[PDB]
């Protein structure tokens, strides 16, 4: 019944996402870069 | 109450990190896409 | 001296920087839209 | 202690929360090249 039962589990909660979406944020870095190396490759093939 | 202003507090950050991440899988797709945009270009330069 | 009063700082400011952090991820959402349409137009000016 | 492992939670949801915010940092800087890294072969084909 008391209060911290439900913050600790949303303190929980949130830290867990934060990992799992720190995570996909890494996965989109890597997204990106391999978009990046794919235009200059573009770019170079054209020079 | 700051154990209602918590409550409050954690619950506006879970729901403003769920929109976060709404916005994390819509850039993901759009990378992936544009990845894919991308590839007749690039086949075309062999 | 207590402790809430550290807590209830970070969850305040835990708050702020998702608002302002998801704010940024808007921005990459139209950064990346952006480059979309780029590469899209280059495809079909090449089509 | 719930009281110490709070403190810990937070402290550590922040410090992961940076870290998410230097992900996105890069992300930003890396689509801004990838855009103008566009730019001559987009120039070429006027």
């Amino acid at each position: 019944t008391m209060a911290i039962e439900k913050i600790l589990t949303d303190a929980k909660t949130l830290l867990e996402r934060l990992r799992e979406h720190d995570a996909a944020a890494e996965s989109l870095v890597d997204q990106s870069a391999a978009l990046h190396r794919r235009v200059a490759a573009m770019r170079e093939a054209g020079t | 109450s700051t154990m209602e202003q918590l409550s409050q507090y954690l619950q506006e950050a879970l729901h403003r990190e769920q929109m976060l991440e709404q916005k994390l899988a819509t850039l993901q797709r759009l990378l992936a896409i544009t990845q894919e945009a991308s590839d007749t270009s690039w086949q075309a330069l062999i």
